[PDB]
């Protein structure tokens, strides 16, 4: 029920986990160290 | 008629408290997160209730 962006802070990746259990079909994930990543977000924002 | 007389009268005191209820809801959502155990219930148990 988020209104803003949900930044998560996890260490030991319960939060990450969970995620991709409840969103399981194309949860497309980009470290920002990703060499294309505004790439891969920009067309995910279009179609994703 | 009873079991649907019921349902109504119910809704209605249930629509004035889901007025009351989402201010808390809305509290919470927004601002605890990024807290922890002891000190999120202390902010919307201790303090908004």
């Amino acid at each position: 029920a988020c209104a803003r962006w949900p930044l998560i802070i996890d260490p030991q990746l319960q939060g990450s986990t969970w995620i991709r259990g409840k969103q399981g079909e194309n949860l497309t994930t980009i470290s920002l160290s990703q060499p294309k990543w505004l790439g891969a977000l920009t067309s995910s924002i279009s179609s994703g | 008629n009873k079991r649907w007389t019921q349902n109504v009268k119910f809704l209605k005191e249930n629509i004035k408290s889901m007025i009351g209820d989402s201010l808390l809801a809305s509290a919470f959502v927004s601002y605890i997160g990024a807290f922890s155990a002891k000190l999120r219930l202390e902010l919307w148990k201790n303090t908004w209730l």
